[PDB]
RNA sequence: AUAUCA
């Protein structure tokens, strides 16, 4: 087609395995960094506690509520409250979640991310839905109550990035490898007898030609072709972790061009 | 307690420009751009692209201390060529490269049935 | 703005001599002038904390609105056909432009050679809308009318920006205007300063004027507390 | 823990049983009530922020709850009876009829003189209002420690053996691992956090794994803490295998045995893993010894240590600065410090420390008998 | 005490997987290593989260008020 | 005189130029650049009588007098911090000190307990495009949180044909794919309606 | 409405004032708690 | 012993110490809170009047602010409560008790204090986080580590006292000590470990990294040194790019067991005009050694120049090792 | 002598022997809170009106 | 007793301690609004002013150098060699 | 808590050293550093 | 006073 090229190896709701060729390592990495840190997500940010009869602390629970993944598909049409014009929050900038739970049962009563209810007007946008990947359809286990154990609270979810808090991290681990045969001599293999026998062969070795000993060292050789795997948490779909990552980095660069323009 | 606010990493300070371009004294046709509320994510990316420019003689960046999200980038170009223009072109090249990367990923993704 | 000043006074009978003296000393005869001031305070019905968004203490203060009026509004029929000069003082839709001022209590210091007061001022040029009267606008800011006074006098322009005002003040109420200065005139000498130098230079100018009138009329530094408009 | 009122209680948010365990721990109830968490630990040279017993923490992990802890302090106060008439009282003191009030705020007190549980507090604020009537009455109230803050957890009212009304107040905070915060492995390998890096800055395996902790290679040699390295290797196998790693003393487990098992899992037998630099993405020329190691959070946290003074309370007798952080004391410029100043030749710097910066006073003496006899009616 | 939502090292939600893991052990008799892997917990950082958890909450619930 | 303000919510720093070119064949000349500050204040009074806003807007025009118009509850107050704009009579009788400052400085330093600055939008290096009987001003508005949008100021002496002029500019916006924008030409004294229009288009 | 103090064991609400008798109604136990403020507390979810 | 010969003092501060590869030898990282408490009484003078008035305006809560104003009259104005804390108009001769600020001289000390070097004068550097940060090479004189050590800070109150600190006991002055007539500070840990690794014959650096390594040197002439290898592929050696930190005029010669002018084992040391000719840099060269690169630099160029060299050598070395990496495992005990 | 080890038994003897301390030791001036006669304080500093009037 | 200028035998060079004390003293005096004997070439820090005065030997101070017997030699800052 | 209920104090020939007779009765490692070293035994 | 910290 044009410049750098992609070749997807495997896909799911949760994973994207692909090959990125005709790219600078610096670019591959900068994208990898952005996916981890700069993609916006919606996550619980304020927790007003009306009642808590639980064995857990108000803030212990509060902390967990932030780590619960929320639907951030249409996150782009929500404003950062900081940029919003209200007094604290509103609809244009937040999602209000409610949680009322009580131990009616003699048996232990469980509190799940499913038990969260949206109270704010969604403006008909795909946002704030607790992500349920759970087979039984419960989502994240927030708490356990016994008998008169009541938990009544209110959550304000806000747009944010992983730089502010890791709760707004839409990506789990991002796998990243290049040159499975150390052709580039980018690592000096620690060994005891044989580095080839001692160090396990990469999966990606199959997608590259072995060096063949009867050849001189390619110094001219440079790093292109990157075997990556992007894992999603739920907030954004796997593809959009890649796309939005590409786009964020693009926007980030545009700001610099624009800054120079104003100067 | 002595902990700085987390947004200080990305949100520009009161009266604080993203870029501050100062000229290098020690070398002819060389400049020093300080990037506020930025990290390696952008620094190493730009530096590597300026390296691809033939008319660029020197390019390097450094995050002087990790408590602060800012980096100094030094650009030296051949006489007649402007380092601000060099930075402008590398910035553009990056965008155009990313634009193709997105297009190529999108096309390839749409082909998958999973 | 920093206003450095000194005050004094004289009884009605001292008028002519003082005018004659200031005319010779400054080289120019007096210039007639007036001004109406309306003072406003935070609405007592409303109540707000006295702190910043940064949670820093803020002291409630009065806002002063001031403008002029055409002299003809101060001359009745008995006053009619009387030289419109310095001698007259003896026989005593939208909003208009106004001067809006908030002042600070003068600078502290024992043995101050002059009074030094900081003054925050802005100018109101006009208004429009539902409630465009200056009164409504003050209310919109959360303030209410407290009191107002009229001042009539003569001024002298001197060197280095020194100005001398010989004034009479009347508080205004439907119950009637009462002359705060009944008996004589309030004398004021001052310079408005927008660097330490120009401040010490201005003090000198005032000190030389004080020195030049010593023996005849005395100019001194009024009590700080008497120049404090804070509400309490 | 939730039902007891003790001065100070430290509880770990998410305790973990160790991957490497002793057969003896079964009896010690350790796996049921643990003292730490299994951290992903890289023994590497990174930004040099892990030099001389310091360590780097994954700021990303810290956000996710790694090493956070609950903190409960309990403040007590009595309503004492001083003889036939004088009795202290629980109430909200009014500043007009009450002497020597605390500069802190009393607004958070209900009319019984207590804060209701749930209110958030902060430094210098008044938890318990008390007055010791003597005549109208002095202020005997209890303020929260100035170096701390949090939310009131529980407040209880009681009478004692003889029936003196007394009240206990619990205050809960959550302490999130900061910089000078001390941690150690189970091998006398202690240290404080030097810096916290986010996930992107951290070095990473091709597999996408990142360390929670970066400890310096320079620890290991001089110290000869071999079991630390073995703990790790075994814990790595344990984590993959899902079997309890037996780290018991006198056994037939060998570093070779564990090595073989790790190779069966796809990793390089001696625990090394190739890492990529977080800032550039470029492979590290070195391969990092990487795997889980059980790290402990210790009682020494920077914020309970940090202290500064510049004029403050003085003793009555000596008229010199009071003692300890607690009392807002000044530090001791002691004998050995005097010596260094004398060695430097800092004559005026010393005079200042001993006079202006502390003790300094003025007397009038007699010229005949060099005594402090002089009745100076200096006025 | 109480399963961590999200693995500390990579942040893969682990909050849902608890009961499911405990079930694959009692009901399925399965060994810990297979259950973890069944649940898709492949990286050791994620594995250690569940494998080394101590659900103290369950004891805490044993006290009346 | 007449005016209208168009605020392009959905846009990027580039949108300005895109619209700038859609007029390339309508342009005539280009006068000096302009500037503008848009502040939002929130009242701290807690007894505020029902239906009295808690919001007050401050619109500062640069070299439109260095003037600042305050707008609250559909009412406006025009102020100036320019000693050169002081009515001569006020300087002569001493009502004024001859050295004024901004109403915003006064608000933040003397009335800060009553009024708190919530937001501050600034538009620098704006462009003055001169067409046929219609002056069109363009400027990129920025907040403390990066780009905030594009602002179009439409001033026309020609009291007549105007509704057409505004519709025309809105059309060139359709061309550059600038959808989801707000336009105001409302009214409450020129400077006042103009100021009001900014409020309607931005609030 | 209003529960000044709660009971430690039986968990029955008490609502008593100054000099009322520091004890519970039914069970003996002089323990007694305080019951949360009605001034709802908000926490950052970080 | 306890109230006269030693006493506790005001303008003192104490906290947990931690290291920093980005601090200069002679500076000390001071937590914002500590800086906001400790004060220097500055006399209102034509030179500072405007600045001082601003810190007064800034007040006790903002960082570069002030706590008190001392009038001629003797009475102390508390900026925290004075109703006139805003409209405070300074007069020559008054004193503004202002916060401790970047580059103030301060006494830093690690107890016991069995050394004059156990108390040295550092430049303030107000920083975030609750720990006192120190340059790693200054670790040895104090005898500090970061396993939970705390350190003491004393603030001079007079222009005289400050001079005493800056002019007699400042860290650079203390480098060569009379205890053993040799340097008492040298290159340690990461920087020592990385310095050997960098300076092997095997060690070659590509252009990209050379540029970053060069820019990292804060006094770099702007001159890209000619690569030791010009085609096939321009390549620089460790020795080469380390020599950029070594100042001109610096001459050093050392022969270790088996050193020839051909140094086959890359033995000993040969630095001509502050450029390494042969041998690997390690403890004997860059440590707190009698013949040391440091001993020569302090003596030949100055204490201020040598102090800069510490920072320089570390900024290059640490940067290089950050990207090279270095670890240690059980495999290293296996024979 | 009293600042090391024998303190009170040294000051009693100091009394009955009517000792006179010339205050040249560093210890004395420290007890007295005066600038010790060591390095910086081993000499005196004077203004000379001659040299002063010479520079102007 | 005071040793005559023609019989002075202490170093013709200024001691580290002397220089530190002169700089301290001048800086202190400069800071207490004392008259400055040099062109401040934009200088504002009294120590940097002191350094400048000593650099041009325009400091009107004299070092009274005491000998163990009690006698002394007076030396002008203008006359002392500053090799430090 | 456990190790505190197994602590031994020894008040006032070479007591601090680990004796052979301490085998199986007292912990060879659990002892303080400084002043009380080897005088505080743990069962 | 015990415990503890380097
Ligand atoms: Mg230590
Ligand atoms: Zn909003
Ligand atoms: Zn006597
Ligand atoms: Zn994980
Ligand atoms: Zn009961």
């Amino acid at each position: 087609e044009e410049g750098p090229q992609v070749k997807i190896r495997e896909a799911s709701k949760d994973n994207v395995d692909f090959i990125l060729s005709n790219v600078d390592l610096a670019m591959a990495n900068s994208l990898r960094r952005v996916m981890i840190a700069e993609i916006p997500t919606l996550a619980i940010d304020s927790v007003e506690v009306e009642t808590n009869t639980t064995v857990l602390a108000d803030e212990f629970i509060a902390h967990r509520l932030g780590l619960i993944p929320l639907q951030s598909m249409d996150i782009e049409q929500l404003e950062y409250s900081r940029d919003c014009f209200c007094e604290d929050h509103c609809d244009k900038c937040s999602v209000v979640l409610t949680l009322q739970a009580f131990g009616e049962s003699e048996s232990t009563t469980n509190v799940y991310s499913k038990d969260l209810v949206i109270v704010s007007n969604l403006m008909g946008r795909n946002i704030g839905h607790p992500i349920i990947q759970d087979k039984e359809g419960n989502g994240v286990l927030i708490c356990k109550l016994r008998k008169g154990q009541e938990l009544k609270l209110t959550c304000v979810a806000k747009k944010g990035i992983a730089k502010e808090h890791a709760k707004w991290g839409p990506a789990a681990a991002i796998e990243f490898e290049y040159d499975p045969w150390n052709k580039l001599k980018h690592t000096d293999y620690w060994y005891e007898q044989d580095s080839a026998k001692e160090w396990p062969q990469s999966k990606n070795c199959e997608y590259e030609d072995p060096p063949n000993e009867g050849d001189p060292f390619d110094y001219k050789a440079q790093a292109d072709t990157f075997y990556m795997n992007v894992e999603s948490v739920g907030s954004i779909p796997v593809d959009q972790v890649v796309v939005r990552g590409i786009d964020t980095l693009q926007k980030k660069v545009a700001s610099i061009l624009l800054a120079l323009t104003q100067m | 307690m002595n902990a700085p606010d987390r947004f200080e990493l990305f949100l520009l300070g009161e009266g604080e420009s993203k870029l501050k371009i100062d000229p290098d004294t020690k070398a002819p046709n060389a400049v020093v751009i300080t990037f506020e509320k930025e990290d390696h994510t952008l620094g190493n990316l730009i530096r590597a692209e300026l390296l691809n420019d033939r008319k660029v003689l020197f390019a390097a960046y450094k995050v002087e201390h990790p408590f602060f999200a800012r980096f100094k980038l030094r650009i030296q170009t051949t006489e007649g060529y402007d380092p601000k223009d060099a930075l402008k072109n590398a910035c553009n090249s990056i965008i155009n490269k990313l634009g193709a990367l997105k297009t190529n990923f999108e096309t390839e993704w749409n082909l998958q049935t999973l | 703005v920093q206003q450095l000043s000194l005050f004094g006074s004289i009884g009605d009978d001292g008028y002519d001599l003082l005018i004659s003296t200031l005319t010779t000393i400054s080289g120019n005869p007096p210039l007639l002038y007036n001004s109406l001031c309306t003072v406003w305070k935070p609405n007592p019905s409303y109540d707000v904390e006295n702190v910043n968004s940064r949670n820093q203490l803020v002291e409630p203060n009065r806002i002063k609105l001031s403008k002029e009026v055409p002299f003809s509004y101060l001359i009745d029929e008995t006053m009619m056909d009387k030289p419109l000069n310095f001698r007259i003082l003896k026989s005593f839709e939208s909003c208009s432009p106004w001067s809006l001022q908030i002042s600070d209590i003068p600078a502290a210091g024992n043995n101050r050679s002059v009074s030094m007061q900081t003054i925050a001022e802005t100018i109101i040029l006009s208004s429009a809308g539902k409630n465009s009267s200056v009164s409504s606008l003050m209310n919109g800011l959360g303030y209410v009318f407290e009191f107002q006074y009229l001042t009539i006098g003569v001024k002298f322009f001197m060197k280095h920006g020194l100005i001398l005002e010989l004034q009479k003040i009347w508080q205004i109420e439907e119950a009637g205007n009462s002359q705060i200065t009944s008996g004589g005139f309030l004398l004021k000498a001052y310079i408005n300063v927008s660097d330490i130098d120009r401040i010490n230079y201005t003090e000198t100018a005032l000190m030389n004027l004080k020195k030049e009138l010593q023996g005849y009329i005395e100019l001194s530094v009024p009590d700080r507390q008497s120049m404090d408009s804070r509400v309490a | 823990y939730n039902v007891r009122m003790d001065t100070m209680a430290n509880i770990l948010y998410y305790p973990q049983k160790p991957l490497g365990t002793t057969r003896a721990m079964e009896y010690l109830k350790f796996r049921e009530l643990p003292a730490g968490q299994n951290a992903i630990v890289a023994i590497a040279c990174y930004s040099g922020y892990n030099q001389e017993d310091s360590m780097i923490m994954n700021q990303s992990s810290i956000d996710r709850g790694l090493f956070r802890s609950l903190f409960f302090r309990s403040y007590m106060d009595q309503e004492k009876k001083y003889g036939m008439s004088i009795t202290e009282t629980f109430e909200k003191p009014q500043r007009t009829n009450t002497l020597r009030m605390k500069h802190g705020t009393y607004d958070k007190l209900d009319d019984d003189g207590l804060i209701a549980p749930g209110v958030r507090v902060s430094g210098e604020d008044v938890i318990i209002g008390k007055t010791t009537p003597i005549s109208s009455k002095r202020d005997a109230s209890t303020p929260l420690r100035s170096t701390e803050n949090g939310i009131v957890d529980q407040v209880l009212v009681t009478t004692n053996q003889d029936g003196l009304k007394f009240v206990k107040v619990r205050v809960r905070t959550t302490k999130i691992p900061q910089i000078g915060d001390k941690f150690a492995s189970r091998h006398g390998q202690k240290g404080t956090i030097g810096i916290t890096y986010r996930r992107e800055d951290m070095p990473f395996t091709a597999e996408g794994i990142v360390p929670d902790l970066i400890i310096n290679p320079h620890a290991i040699p001089s110290r000869m803490t071999v079991a630390h390295l073995i703990e790790c290797l075994l814990s790595k196998v344990a984590a993959l295998s899902g079997n309890e790693g037996d780290a018991s003393p006198f056994t037939d487990i060998t570093v070779e045995g564990i090595s073989k098992l790790l190779r069966e899992h796809g990793y390089q037998s001696r625990g090394f893993e190739v890492m990529y630099n977080g800032h550039t993405g470029k492979k590290l020329m070195a391969q990092i010894f990487f795997g889980p190691t059980y790290y402990q959070r210790l009682r020494h946290m920077v914020d309970d240590k940090i202290h500064a003074r510049a004029r403050g309370p003085m003793q009555v007798l000596t008229r010199q600065p009071v003692e300890g952080r607690s009392r807002d004391g000044g530090l001791r410029f002691g004998e050995m410090e005097r010596d260094c100043m004398i060695a430097h030749g800092a004559a005026s710097f010393l005079k200042e420390r001993l006079m202006e910066a502390s003790d300094a006073f003025r007397v009038h003496i007699c010229g005949i008998c060099g005594l402090m006899t002089v009745i100076a009616k200096l006025n | 005490m109480i399963v961590p939502v999200r693995c500390f090292s990579c942040g893969k939600v682990v909050g849902d997987k608890w009961e499911s893991y405990l079930n694959l052990l009692q009901e399925d008799e399965l060994d810990e290593g297979t259950a973890l892997s069944r649940l898709g917990l492949k990286r050791y950082c994620c594995r250690r989260m569940i494998l080394t958890h101590v659900d103290l909450i369950e004891k805490f619930l044993r006290y009346n008020p | 005189g007449k005016s209208a303000v168009i605020f392009v919510e959905r846009a990027t720093p580039a949108t300005l130029t895109e619209l700038k070119d859609a007029l390339s064949n309508s342009i005539l000349s280009v006068r000096d650049p302009w500037s503008i500050d848009f502040r939002t204040y929130r009242c701290s009074i807690k007894n505020l009588p029902a239906d009295v806003s808690k919001l007050m807007y401050s619109i500062t025009f640069h070299h439109h007098g260095r003037q600042t118009v305050l707008i609250k509850d559909n009412s406006a107050m025009v102020t100036t911090a320019a000693a050169a704009d002081i009515p001569p009579a006020l300087v002569f009788n001493g009502s004024s000190t001859g050295v004024p400052e901004s109403i915003d400085t006064i608000l933040s330093s003397k009335l800060s307990n009553i009024w708190m600055q919530r937001q501050l939008i600034k538009g620098d290096a704006g462009e003055t495009l001169i067409l046929d009987g219609l002056t069109v001003r363009l400027v990129n508005l920025f907040s403390s949180t990066g780009f905030k949008g594009l602002l179009i100021e439409l001033q026309a002496d020609e009291a007549g044909e105007f509704e057409t002029k505004i519709a025309g500019i809105e059309g060139h916006l359709a061309e550059i794919r600038a959808k989801e924008y707000k336009t105001s030409s409302d009214s409450l004294n020129e400077i006042c309606d103009l100021a009001y229009q900014y409020v309607r288009a931005l609030e | 409405a209003t529960l000044k103090y709660i009971c430690a064991e039986c968990s029955s609400k008490l609502s008593l004032s100054r000099t009322d008798a520091v004890r519970c109604k039914d069970c003996g136990h002089r323990i007694l708690l305080k019951a949360r403020t009605k001034r709802l507390v908000q926490f950052e979810a970080r | 012993r306890g109230n006269l010969m030693g006493k506790r003092v005001d303008f003192s501060a104490r906290t947990v110490i931690s290291g920093d590869p980005n601090l200069e030898l002679d500076q000390v990282g001071v937590p914002k809170s500590i800086a906001k408490t400790l004060t220097y009484p500055e006399v209102v003078t034509p030179y500072n009047i405007d600045r001082l008035t601003q810190l007064v305006r800034n007040g006790p809560n903002e960082h570069p602010g002030a706590k008190y104003v001392i009038r001629d009259s003797g009475d102390r104005i508390d900026l925290r409560y004075s109703k006139r804390a805003g409209d405070i108009q300074l007069q020559y001769g008054w004193k503004v008790e202002r916060h401790i600020m970047d580059n103030d001289p301060v006494l830093f000390n690690r107890q016991p204090s069995l050394h004059k070097m156990s108390m040295m004068a550092h430049r303030v550097k107000v920083i975030p986080y609750s720990t006192f940060r120190l340059n790693l090479s200054v670790t040895s004189p104090y005898n500090a580590d970061f396993d939970g050590d705390e350190m003491n800070l004393h603030v001079p109150q007079s222009e005289e006292t400050r001079a005493e600190l800056s002019q007699l006991c400042a860290v650079p002055l203390q480098i060569v000590s009379p205890q053993s007539n040799k340097p008492c500070m040298g290159i340690v840990q990461d920087t020592l470990c990385g310095i050997r690794k960098l300076t092997l014959r095997d060690t070659f650096i590509e252009l990209d990294q050379v540029l970053n390594m060069l820019y990292w040197v804060p006094d770099w002439d702007g001159v890209i040194p000619t690569p030791a290898i010009i085609k096939p592929k321009p390549l620089w050696s460790g020795k080469q790019i380390l020599s950029v930190a070594i100042p001109n005029g610096i001459h050093l010669q050392r022969f270790d067991e088996g050193t020839t002018l051909l140094s086959p084992k890359d033995n000993g040391m040969l630095i001509i005009d502050g450029q390494i000719i042969f041998g690997v840099v390690e403890k004997k060269t860059v440590g707190s050694s009698n013949g040391g690169l440091i001993h020569v630099v302090t003596r030949e160029k100055g204490p201020q120049v040598c102090a800069k060299l510490f920072g320089n050598i570390q900024k290059v070395v640490n940067f290089w090792l950050l990207h090279n990496g270095f670890s240690t495992g059980i495999g290293d005990t296996i024979a | 002598r009293c600042s090391f080890e024998e303190t009170v038994e040294i000051l009693f003897e100091a009394g009955a022997s009517a000792e006179l301390d010339d205050c040249r030791g560093v210890s004395e001036n420290v007890i007295l809170g005066q600038m010790a006669p060591i390095g910086t304080g081993a000499f005196d500093v004077m203004i000379d009106e001659e040299s002063l009037v010479k520079y102007m | 007793k005071a040793i005559p200028k023609d019989q002075r035998a202490t170093t013709p060079y200024m001691t580290k301690y002397e220089r530190a004390r002169i700089l301290g003293t001048r800086a202190l005096q400069i800071s207490m609004n004392a008259p400055v004997f040099v062109d401040l070439e934009g200088e504002t820090d009294p120590l940097r002013i002191a350094m400048k005065e000593l650099a041009e030997k325009k400091i009107p101070l004299v070092i009274r150098r005491y000998l163990p017997d009690g006698s002394f030699e007076d030396w002008s800052v203008e006359e002392l060699i500053v090799d430090l | 808590t456990l190790s505190h209920l197994r602590r031994t104090n020894t008040p006032i020939a070479k007591p601090r050293q680990l004796h052979n007779t301490h085998w199986g009765l007292v912990c060879p490692a659990e002892t303080p550093e400084g002043q009380a070293c080897g005088l505080v035994k743990n069962l």
